[PDB]
This record gives C-alpha cells, structure tokens and sequence, in this order.
C-alpha cells in the first residue's frame, strides 16, 4: 500500500507545528489570504505530476519534500514529515472542511475544521512539548482479580516520573465509568491521571472525571473490537479539551496488543490477575520508547 | 551529599625532610617522618630523617 | 636538600636547571621554598629569626 | 583568594596601635601586580589602568599601565615616584609608618642593615618574645615570599631609558633598572608602558614623547624637557541646603591623565602571543 | 494609568501553583 | 525544621544570585543602578545576567544560553504593558528585549513592611539568657528589592521560554493569559515562582 | 552484629549531654544555623568513607571518635559514647524527625524528635543526675501470695537508701492498676515511688498515679512478651514526664529476667509467694551494680 | 596487541613522570615501528598512505609521512631524523625518560651511555631497565635487515651510504616515511614529483629542499573537494626488481 | 586609558577666565 505523496513546509508562518490536509495541491485557494499562514505544513497524496512539481518548487513560499507510506496510518506520515523537516512535535491536526480530503492514511486517528486553528488556546498543562501515554486500567496497572490491586506499587513512583519528565497520564479501560472511578479510588491512584476513559460523572464524591462518550461513529470499514480498538481520535480530542494541542510522542500502554489503533509506541503487559513486580519493568520499556523517539530526533 | 564549610589551619610539619617529594606527577611518594616534627619546638629535623641520616 | 644544607650552590643550581629544562618546575619552586625558609629562618647569624639568645 | 596586598601583610604589633589595612580588593587578582591599586596609590602616586592594544575580534593585547598623581608643581622628592636604594629612606618618611611597613620596604630596597636595626629595636618590646617575634616571622616571610617570586632568577628586550631624544649620552636608566630587586623591576615593567612596541618588524607608537623620567635618583613623574604636564585631580549642613529648585553636556570627555608612557618593548619573531 | 481592564483571575493564575498528591 | 531547611535552600538560592550580581560588579545597589537611566548597559547586562541564572537554574543540564540580545530600556507609558515590565518581541528576525525602568524603580522604591509585621520566628527566651550569661552586609530591605527583581525577570524568563519553545504567536497568547504556567513545576523547582502563592481577592 | 559508627562531640555546645541520631553525617544540613548547638553528641553509623572522616576531621567543631556495637541496643552504644568521652550522664534522646534514621540499635529504647530540646524544663526532682531504678512488683518487693506482703520489710530501708543518695524509684508491675494500686495501699509503700506502671487514676484514694497506657506499639518485630519486656522509652518517657531528662544509669530490678528489654543493669530476685529476709542482699546487689557505675566513671 | 617504540618506557624509577603516550595507530601492525603520537612529537612526522593508479588495479597505498616543518625552521629546527651525531644535541636528554635516552642511545648505537644510565639506576630498577632493553632490542632486530629495492635517496652514493649509516628502525623509518620521486615497476619508470621535499645530509634528514625559501607548512567554495597544503616527503630513486604486481 | 588621539598642537593664552 506504499503510496506517494508531497508535503510542505511553509518558510514564513504564524501558526507553527500544524499540519493541514489537501486533497491536492490546487486546494489552497480554498485559504487564499491570511489563512495558509495558520498552517506551517501541508500534506497531500502526490499524482505523480512533474509540471504539479514544477508548480510546487515555484512556490517559493513552501519548501517541499515528497515520500512514500502505507495508506492505512498516520503514524507513517507524520514519522516521514517529523524527519523531514526535524520536528519531533504535531500540533493539531487540522483538515480542509470545505472539502474533506478523503484519504484511508487517517481512518479515526485525528482531525479538525482548519477554520478553527485561530480559536485553539496556546496556554496547556505542561510546559515545553510533552509525551502522552494512554493506560488500560483492567489488568494493566491493576490486579484482574474482583479485589482489584496495584500489581506493582512501582506503579506510583513510574507515573511520578512521568509527570516529573513531562507527559501526559491517559487511562482508557474498556469498563463501566463507576467501575473505573472506584478502581481509582480503591488503588489511590485519581489524581496521577490526567484524562480518565472508560457531564462527565456526578456522584457526589468526584467532580468531572469521565468525559462523556459521546462521539460515536461505530467502526471505520474495519471488523476489530467492538467498541473499537482504542481512539488516537479521542484521545488527542480530550488532550484538546485539556488544552493540550501539542505532544511529542503517544504511546498506548494496555494489556492488549491487539486495540493498539494508531500510537507512536505501543506496550504490551500480562493480563496477570495477582500482584507481581513487572510494573518497574513495563515502565522501563515505555522509557526506552520515550529515550528511542528522543534518539529521533536527538539532533 | 557533599560537605564543606571553609579553609582549614592544620598542624605544621617541622622537619626539612618532609619537603621531600618524588619529582614524579604520575609516581607517588610519601617520606617517612616521626609525629614529632609536628613539635614548635627547635627541632627542625623530625627523630625519623636524624636516625637515619645523622644516626 | 643537602646541597642547600650545606651551602654547595654549585650543585643547587646545577639541579635547579636540570630540573627545570624538562610541573618539575613546581616541585623546584616547593622544594627550595620550604628548604629555603627553614634556613633562614634558622640562620643564627642574622636578626628577625628566633634563634640568638 | 591569594592576597597579594604587600604592605597589607602589616601588623600593629603594638598593642594600643590597630591596623585597619583599609586597602583595595584587587589584591585578590592574579595579575602581574604584587601590590594593588590602594597600595599603589599611597605608597607609589599612581593609579593602576590598562591600554588596550589590539581589540578587534579576540585579539586583546591589553597592556597595563600606571597613572602619575604628581601635579605640574611638585619637583624632586614630591616628584619622584620610585626612589632609587639610595635615596627611598629619605623619600619615604620611613619615621613616620609603621615599623613593619618600614621593614617592607627595607627589604623590598635590600637594607638588610635596616632590616637588622628594626627587629633589634623590636628586641625591647614588652611582648617581645611572645608576640613581637611572630609578628617579625610572618612580615618577613611573607615579604621574603614576594620578592623571590618577582625575582625570575630565583628557584624580554624592554628598554626603558631607550627612548630619550635629546639626551646627551649615556642612558644608564636601564642600568639602574637592573640594579633594582626583581619586586621593583616587575613593578616598572606593570606599570610603565613602552612608547613604542615593535613585533616582528613592526613598530607601533603609542605617545610622541615619553612621559616618565628615569635616572639615578629614580622614576619620576617629570618630563624629558619643558614644564610639567597638567595633572589634576554626609553631616547635614547648613549649607548643604540648596536653594530654589531652578556646556559641552552631549559630548564625551578626554581623560585629563598622564599615564606612564615610556620605553621601548622589542618582540622577536614570535606572533601575536596570547597564552 | 493605562486605563486598561485588570484580569483578577489571570494575575492568580500567574502566582498559581498547584500541589501534587504525594 | 524541614521547612527551614527550605528556607536555607531558597536563601542560598538567593545568595548565589548575590554571587552573580558580585560578578558583574556593580559600584551602586541595583534601586540606584535602574534609578540612573544613563546606565542602560548596566540594565542590560543586569537583566541578561538574571535571565542566564535563571535558565540554568531551570535547566541544570543545560549551561548554553543566548550569548548576544538586542536591549532597549523604556521609559514612556506608551512604551510599557502592564503586569509586564519585561516583554519579549521579535523586529523580523532580530530579538529585542524592552525593559520598563520606571516601574522597576517604582518597584524597588516602594516601602517594604519589615519592621511593620510580625511573624513566627524561633523566640527561645531561655536560649536568648544563656547566650548573655556564656558571654559588607544585605539588609532585610535590600533583600526584598533583590527578591523582588529576581522573581521579576523569572516571569520575564518565562515568557521568553515560551517564545522560544513554542513561537511569537504563543507568547503574545501568554501575555494575553498567563494560564498555561499554574501547574509550572511539571527544572521549575529552581524557580522562586514555585515555591510560594499569591492571591487576589474582592473586599 | 558489631556495626562500626561514629560519634562527634561539639567542642562548644548549649545544650549538654545530649544526643542526636543521624542517618548520616550530612544530616547537619537538616540543623543549619542555631540547631546543632543544642545537640553536643552526634550518633551515626559509620559508611567505612576515609573521605567522609577526613570531612569529619576537618569540622573542626566537633571531636570525633569510632566505635563499634552490635545492632540490636543502646546500651553498648551509649557506654561506648559515655566512656569515649567521659560521661556519666546521659541527657534526652533526640532524633531527627525529618529524616528518622532507621537504626536497629535503638528498637524502642528512647527517642525524642530534635526540635523539642528547647522546651524540656531543666529542673528536676533530685539535684544532680540521680540514677534510675524500675521494680515488678509482683513478687519482687511483695509476696506472690494472695495476701501479698513485703517479702522483707528491709524494702522500706532500702528505698530511703535510694532516695537519700538521690535515685528516681520506678515500678511497673504486669499488673492491673487496681491491684498494684491496692498492693502499694496494703504494704504502705506508696510515696516511695516517683513512678508507677502496670488521666493516671481515680478512686477517691488516689489522685493520678497510674499513667494511663496510652501508648501502644505492639512490637519491634520482635517476638517476646505479649504486652512487651519492658520498656525502657516509656519509662524515660515518664522520667520527662516527672521533669527528669537526666539520669545516671538505669537498673531493672525484677522477678523475671526474660523482660530485661535493655537496662544499663539488670538485678533478679526469687518468684517467692512467702516473706523471706533476702531483700537486703537484693539491695545488697543493687548498690554494687551502682557503685560499678561509679567506678566506671570514678574519674 | 600494539607497537610503538618509546612504548616500552616502563616506570622504573620514581622519579618524573610516565603515562604512556601513544598513539592508537600503534595497535595498526603497519610496517612502521613507532605510532603517530611518537612520531610526531620526536620527528615532526605524521604517518600518511598514498594510493597510484587502477591502470592495472595496484593502487598500492603507498606509506609516507607528512612534514610538521614550517617555512621558519632553521638548523635543528629544521631537521626531521638526526644523526648519531646530533641526536643527542637536537633532542632533550634531560626532558624525557631515562628508558627513552637509553632507547635513543641503542638505536644511534651509544652503548657507553646506555650502560652509564643503567649503573645509575641501579642505585626493580635494573630488571625494568632489562624489559626495556628487550623490548627495544627486539624491535631494533626486527628492523634490522641482517637476519634469516635499490631505494636510492641520492639518485633521482652520498646519500646512500648516510641512510645505511643509519640503524636498522632508523633505515626503516625513512624509508618508509621518504618517498621516491621516482619509482620503476619493473622497467617501467614513473615519475610522481618534479622535485624533492626533503634532503638527506649529515646531520641526518632535513625538511628542506634544493633551492628557494623552505615550503609554507603551517599547522567560499563549499561546492568543490580540497586538496591537501602540507607538504609530504619526497626523495630518491627506487627501482622494483624482476617481481609481478606483489600485492603481498 | 583609551587609545584615541586627541588634537594638540601649539600654544594658547588668555587673560582671565571669559567663561
Ligand atoms: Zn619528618
Ligand atoms: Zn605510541
């Protein structure tokens, strides 16, 4: 499924770190004036057109660079433009509304109306570009057996770090909310997680702590998990909804390879229902993922 | 971790001896002097260098 | 040391020359100092020393 | 924090006398002074300062260099800046300061003899042995300490009476240059500064007449001919109180200094040296 | 001076510091 | 105790900033340095200084740090944002850093209430009688103003971080709303900002 | 178990004989300015660093001196303090709270956190530094029959002995405090006592003069007595309590020599359920581990 | 595994100094005898190859060294290699070790020295001194050609003849820095330079060159490749017997 | 000391003060 496809960096622009859709090059007139400078990076399935080259290459406003991905991921595309151009952060994602570029590369990792790239806030949680790792709670970082525990107490001194670091704490386990709340409450975990997954939840003992799901869409032309094997979607949706419109790096961290939708890193852990000292081990492969994207772009 | 407050004053060693040093940077060397050259007494020499030098 | 001890500043200054044409030349300068001051300050033909009763 | 405050290694032995040492702070900087500005100052008339040379990109050749306080009307001993051995006692009024600075300054001229008189008249001090003594060993130490380290032939081509037009004949002002300690020629050569500076057969002149004098009597701050150059220099009171509240401001000022220039420095064919 | 509007809430957040859990 | 052991770190904090300051060397005390606007280059070097200690207090891996900042010292109202008296702005490629002089010396100048308030402090009578019967400095004033102006340019230096992280367009977006650094620590352990409170409330 | 350790002595202190436990010499930082004159004895272990010694050495402030001793009492390390620099005396215990160091040694000796030595009340009851003496009722001074009685009325002589030469008395008998309340009535040895063990106590008869047993620890990972061998931090807890923050050396003196938790001397008498004159040899034997104090710091 | 001669100063005394300061090229079994850290700081020499032609695919890496040698050098300043007469003038005999002076003194045949400086060490000493001899003497052999390509340096014999006058590492050390303007392959001769980059003499060899002022040797066209400025050494004839393209 | 060259040259009188 190697496809080719242009992508463009533009050498003067106000909004830095976001990237655009187009369906074809010829859709910047859709921007026109003082819009296209909201936009630093421009990304488009190549028709294979030496005069649309040509064309590009005369646009001295872009600098160009073409390459090859499969067309069923963004993690391909968005790996091929952060080398391009040296950019170990995205911003958000934006699209063309007017005319959404149909491309199978995205099929629910993560979008928005380009118009609204203005009415983004800049202001976020914490400071630089963090990582994000998302966390299925089940078996994970609890016990799978009724009387849910932590299977490593390392569990608290590995999200410290995280935090300490800099990156932000997502748990989506594919349980009832009251569930998940209570696990939480149970473990005394709360407070390390930045978004919660599972009027977001009322009980007179939390506030707002499982955004609601609202967004359904069912599957994408894909037979997978049910409900669906995980979001990228949703969850930078919520990082939004958190203020953060930027990351570094997603890593999902379940015990279930196979949700594993579209994420920078994936780790896998047992479905161990008993406590046992793994955690510091798990955590020491998501730091090595985190130290391999670093190692990306050390330079 | 570390400790440390200021310059400190020391005893003084005495004895012309204990001036002696290997010339060598890279080779180590501590003469043998008696406690005694740490004495303000007239005893520029300490009991070890005068046993052995001057018996 | 000796050399210094017994006057001998023929073969001092050999060894200072000797020293310094090859860190050698810190070892002279600590050497001679601390030789040096002691005998001065012994040196019971002078004043300033503490040593003539 | 090596103190190199010489003539700040002074205590008032005496017990009803106190020595404040109320001297500057650059005795602290590893320079090639071995006596820092307020010393200078009060015991010499001169003012420590630097001449940049060549300052463009990283090239800083930043000579050192003294400042007369000596006025146009001051003339022989008020006008001599660095009296000779022969001559220091009579300039200094060595009577008047403190035994040790005397002490200092005997050594610093080689009066072994003062030297011996002064700690035979510090013999017949009450605390003599008790604290008198000590006193006498750390001055003198300390003093001693100094000297061998100015002196370089312990354990380069600056002529400084080899400027002078007019002169008859002679020089000899390079003579008494070598006869002087390693202390006092390490001082001449930090704070005077060479009228010209030849490298590898290249001459820069920096003044067109030398301003410095020496001769037997020793540096002054005179001039090889003519006069003396222009030198100048809260208790609430009634008249403090000023009265109702109510020209060349926009322009820069020339010092009015007379830096020691004079002399002749010759380099080899080494380059610009910066170690 | 300015005659400008003072964000009471902004100035907080500027000497804003939240506190962890442990 | 602990808390003092805290307060030892903040102030040793605070001296090295004085070894800083001693570094540069100033002859007058910082109130009469920003009151004497004829010493734009001191400001400048002052102000650069402080943000170098801040950014490897920040940063404690990190000892680079701009080496070259174009400075301009502003004195009209119009030349100055309230809440702000550092700013941050880019002339087309060319980093300038405006400083507002008047309200550094109206900061300086203003009152503190040391002798005015009182607080807890270790009051040992008994302590106090034992020591009778065995039997350059900074005032409380002066270290006031220096807190003062350090905490200052760390906001400055804050703001500058985000310039530089994130681009002109986002610390034109701080300035509007300061929001983004309530969390701060999350490197900030070094910065004074972090260790204390500030509130405002109707009355 | 020998453990080597340092100890320093402050060559100019406010506080006098008094310790403090360190996890380790860098703990100083915790007392900065105005703190460690109040502490003239520094106790830690000893990490076997010639750098560390060599620091020690050059704090001119204090006199070091290394020991060792097993890890499991302070009684071997405070007659090594006490005859390292020739004390008899030892002072409260204080501990740095902030840092508690983790010793095996003390294991419920005594402790105090560091910040309160300023409000310990200097004066006492007995001038001087009197020494310490704890009895067990129960068939020690009385009779194990149900109609208790001294076992030798040579009790009474003994404690004015004690008292005259200046020596707290203590009791902590395993006892309710009815019945020990009731044994002190009976045999009429109750103001003999300046403590008493087994809101103090009301019944009209006594005004407080059992402390209640407030505090409760179960124990040191130790299995022994169910309620505990004895307590050498409770009963100096109360010493402080009576305003007596010094002692001399401390003695148990019981029927049972199992409890003996850790005493500077230890006396044990017959389990007799009848009088019998052997008292007097009991004190007899007391007043010879007392003067072995004596010798031991005769100079 | 490594070589370089001064390599094998052990510290027999303890007395100046010694950390062994050599080269990792010493390690390269090369058909040098000394690495680049040696042979810079005692001769002003930098080991270098240089490759010749694919014409019948030889392109031989050829050994030479680099001069260190400015345009300002004069007289001993000047000279690379001394002679056994002026070895010990041009190189500082009371700076290095005393293993190196005896070295020295083997190598330029000094044997009276060499046993002067070990009756003096005498007084482990004696036995280190011993492993420096082996060690030397076992490189000095090696070197030696008298055990189980008429190369001259004067025909472009005086020259020759002050070569062979040189010891065995010294032979091979300027053989295998020096390279012949002139080279046959078995009777077919190519010429590589028009002129000579240094001479042989008696003093030893000299950074020099026929006539004219000494080579400048010192210590915006991105686009295009560099060509190097030092100056490599060059001198001599040699002639490649009756043997085939011996890449052996 | 700075290294510029003020401009001195010949001789100048005047009677008292005229500033
Ligand atoms: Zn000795
Ligand atoms: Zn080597």
């Amino acid at each position: 499924l190697q496809s080719k496809w242009i992508c463009l960096r533009l050498n003067d622009a106000i909004i830095k770190r976001h990237v655009l859709v187009l369906s074809e090059y010829a859709d910047l007139k859709y921007l026109g004036f003082e819009k296209y400078k909201f936009f630093e990076y421009v990304i488009f399935q190549f028709c294979n057109d030496p005069q649309l080259c040509k064309i590009i290459e005369n646009n001295y406003n872009y600098c160009m660079q073409i390459f090859k991905a499969p067309a069923d991921d963004m993690r391909d595309i968005r790996h091929n433009i952060k080398r391009a151009f040296k950019t170990p952060v995205l911003g958000h994602m934006c699209v063309l509304s007017n005319k959404p570029p149909m491309y199978s590369f995205l099929k629910e990792w993560f979008l928005l109306p380009h118009y609204k790239v203005v009415s983004l806030k800049s202001e976020s949680l914490t400071w630089g570009f963090p990582h994000v790792v998302v966390f299925d709670l089940d078996s994970t970082l609890i016990t799978e057996e009724e009387q849910v525990e932590i299977r490593d107490p390392f569990v608290y001194d590995s999200l410290q770090e995280l935090h300490e670091m800099g990156c932000v704490l997502v748990l989506w386990s594919y349980g009832s909310r009251d569930h998940v709340a209570h696990s939480m409450r149970d473990v005394d975990l709360e407070g390390y997680f930045d978004i919660i997954i599972s009027n977001a939840i009322v009980d007179y003992n939390l506030k707002k702590r499982f955004i609601e799901n609202k967004f359904v869409f069912d599957i994408h032309n894909h037979r997978s998990d049910n409900n669906i094997p995980k979001s990228p979607k949703i969850v930078i949706k919520y990082l939004s909804d958190k203020n953060v419109n930027f990351f570094k790096s997603i890593t999902l961290v379940d015990d279930l390879p196979t949700n594993n939708y579209a994420y920078d890193f994936y780790v896998k852990v047992k479905r161990c229902p008993t406590p046992v000292q793994d955690w510091e081990h798990y955590h020491n492969e998501i730091i090595q993922n985190i130290m391999d994207y670093e190692q990306y772009f050390i330079k | 971790v570390p400790v440390g407050m200021a310059p400190r004053q020391m005893r003084v060693n005495r004895c012309i001896f204990a001036s002696i040093v290997s010339f060598d940077a890279c080779i180590t060397y501590k003469s043998p002097c008696s406690p005694d050259a740490y004495h303000d007494d007239g005893w520029f020499i300490c009991n070890n260098h005068l046993i052995k030098r001057f018996k | 040391i000796f050399h210094l001890i017994y006057n001998n500043e023929n073969a001092v200054n050999t060894i200072c020359d000797n020293l310094k044409y090859t860190n050698t030349q810190r070892v002279i300068h600590s050497v001679y100092a601390t030789t040096k001051s002691i005998l001065d300050t012994t040196n019971p033909n002078t004043f300033c020393s503490r040593v003539s009763r | 924090r090596v103190n190199r405050c010489i003539f700040a290694s002074i205590v008032s032995f005496d017990a009803c006398i106190t020595y404040k040492s109320p001297c500057s702070p650059d005795a602290y900087h590893d320079d090639g002074w071995f006596i820092c500005n307020n010393h200078l100052i009060k015991r010499f008339k001169m003012s420590k300062m630097v001449l940049p040379i060549f300052d463009e990109d990283d090239n800083q050749f930043k000579m050192t260099i003294a400042r007369h306080l000596v006025g146009n009307k001051e003339r022989g001993i008020k006008r001599i800046l660095i009296p000779s051995a022969t001559n220091y006692q009579d300039v200094f009024n060595l009577n008047s300061m403190m035994q040790a600075e005397q002490l200092i300054f005997h050594l610093i001229y080689n009066n072994e003899n003062a030297v011996n008189t002064i700690c035979d008249n510090l013999k017949y001090t009450e605390g003599f042995t008790s604290n008198t003594q000590r006193v006498i060993h750390s001055v003198y130490a300390t003093t001693k300490s100094i000297l061998d380290t100015t002196n370089p032939n312990t354990f380069e081509l600056r002529f400084f009476d080899v400027t002078n037009a007019r002169a008859l004949r002679g020089g000899a002002g390079d003579q008494l240059f070598n006869n002087y300690s390693g202390f006092l020629q390490n001082l001449i050569r930090r704070a005077v500064a060479p009228e010209y500076l030849q490298i590898d057969t290249e001459e820069l002149r920096f003044r067109n007449c030398a301003t410095c004098i020496i001769d037997e009597t020793g540096l002054v701050a005179s001039v090889p001919d003519g006069p003396e150059l222009y030198n100048p220099i809260n208790r609430l009171q009634i008249r403090n109180v000023l009265k109702f509240e109510g020209t060349l401001s926009g322009y820069e000022e020339y010092p009015t200094y007379v830096p020691l220039f004079l002399g002749y420095q010759i380099i080899n064919s080494e380059n610009n040296f910066l170690r | 001076v300015s005659n400008c509007k003072f964000n009471i809430e902004d100035y907080n957040n500027i000497f804003k510091v939240m506190e962890n859990i442990r | 105790s602990l808390e003092s052991y805290e307060t030892l770190k903040i102030k040793l904090a605070l001296s090295k900033y004085m070894a800083m300051l001693s570094t540069l060397e100033m002859t007058q005390p910082l109130l009469e340095i920003f009151r004497n606007k004829a010493d734009t280059r001191q400001i400048a070097a002052v102000v650069f200084s402080t943000l170098a200690f801040i950014h490897n207090r920040f940063h404690p891996l990190v000892t680079n740090f701009t080496n070259k900042m174009e400075f301009v010292v502003t004195e009209t109202n119009d030349t100055s944002i309230p809440g702000e008296p550092i700013l941050f702005t880019e002339n087309e490629g060319v980093l300038l850093c405006s400083v507002d002089r008047p309200s550094i010396v109206k900061m300086l100048s203003r009152e503190f209430d040391t002798e005015a308030l009182v607080n807890f402090e270790n009051d040992n009578c008994n302590v106090r009688i034992a020591k009778t019967f065995g039997a350059f400095s900074i005032t409380e004033v002066e270290a006031t103003q220096y807190l003062t102006l350090l905490l200052t340019v760390e906001h400055a230096y804050l703001h500058y971080y985000i310039f530089k992280n994130y681009g002109v367009f986002e610390y034109c977006k701080s300035l509007t709303d300061h929001s983004l650094f309530t969390n701060k620590l999350r490197k900030t352990s070094n910065l004074l900002l972090s260790k204390f409170k500030f509130t405002i409330e109707d009355f």
